C-alpha cells in the first residue's frame, strides 16, 4: 500500500478559542487501500508509530491553511461530513513542497485514486 | 536541520 | 433523524434512524432498502469506520448525515 | 478442486484444495509445501487479494487456478 502523500507536520490543541502546537511532532501521510478507501494517518515522529488512523472520503474533509496566526505553516482539517476539525502544523525544513503536498492532501482526500 | 513550532493563536471560525 | 448512505456508486439511501439507534440496526435497515448484508455493508462516518454496538450519536451521526457504504467482495 | 501456486521464482506448486476452503487453509498447504509461515506469504488471485476467512469460491477460484504468490522478503518490522 503505497502512500499517497506524507510530510512532516505536528497536531495541535484547540480548546474554547485557542490554538496551542503539541510539541509531539508526528507526519501527515496518506494511503489507499485495495478497498479504495484513502486512509488518512498521523504518525508520532516520537516512536515513528501510527499514533491516528481515519479513512476520509472524497468531498469528505477539506484540508486548508489557516490565516490566523501568519508566522510559519499551520493548516486544518475540515471534516465536512464529520463535522470535526484537526489542526496541524508543518515541521519540514523548507515549504518549497508545503504547496504541494497541501495539494496533494486534498486531491487525496477529495479527490480518491 | 529543523524548523520550530509556532506560538499558540487565537481562533475564530469567521 | 433520518441519514443520507451514500453507496460506491454514488447512489444514496435516506433511511429513517434515531441517534439511539445502533449500527447493527443501522446496517439491517440498508438491507431491507438495498439487500447488502452486514457482513458486505461497512458504514463509515467521522472519517472512521462504525463499529457496530455503538449509537449514531456516538459518531455525531446527524440528521442527513452523509455516511459512508463501502461494500467488499461480491465474489468476484 | 487443486490449484496452482507460482511463488516469486516461478515455481509454481499445486495444492489440493476445495472450493469451499477457507483462505487460511490454502495458506497452510503452502506452508506444508515451501515450510512459508502464514506470516511470510500473500495470495492473489485475479488482481484480488485472498483476505483470510474468505473461500476460494469468494475469488471464483476453481481448479487448476494461477495463484500470485508473495513472500515478505523485507520481513517489514
Amino acid at each position: 500500500n503505497k502512500y499517497l502523500v506524507e510530510f512532516r507536520a505536528g497536531k495541535m490543541s484547540l480548546k474554547g478559542t485557542t490554538v496551542t502546537p503539541d510539541k509531539r511532532k508526528g507526519l501527515v501521510y496518506i494511503q489507499q487501500t485495495d478497498d479504495s478507501l484513502i486512509h488518512f494517518c498521523w504518525k508520532d515522529r516520537t516512536s515513528g508509530n501510527v499514533e491516528d488512523d481515519l479513512i476520509i472520503f472524497p468531498d469528505d474533509c477539506e484540508f486548508k491553511r489557516v490565516p490566523q496566526c501568519p508566522s510559519g505553516r499551520v493548516y486544518v482539517l475540515k471534516f465536512k461530513a464529520g463535522s470535526k476539525r484537526l489542526f496541524f502544523w508543518m515541521q519540514e525544513p523548507k515549504t518549497d513542497q508545503d504547496e504541494e503536498h497541501c495539494r496533494k492532501v486534498n486531491e487525496y482526500l477529495n479527490n480518491p485514486p | 536541520q529543523e524548523p520550530e513550532p509556532p506560538e499558540p493563536f487565537e481562533y475564530i471560525d469567521d | 433523524m433520518q441519514i443520507f448512505v451514500k453507496t460506491l456508486t454514488g447512489k444514496t439511501i435516506t433511511l429513517e434512524v434515531e441517534p439511539s439507534d445502533t449500527i447493527e440496526n443501522v446496517k439491517a435497515k440498508i438491507q431491507d432498502k438495498e439487500g447488502i448484508p452486514p457482513d458486505q455493508q461497512r458504514l463509515i462516518f467521522a472519517g472512521r469506520q462504525l463499529e457496530d454496538g455503538r449509537t449514531l450519536s456516538d459518531y455525531n451521526i446527524q440528521k442527513e448525515s452523509t455516511l459512508h457504504l463501502v461494500l467488499r467482495l461480491r465474489g468476484g
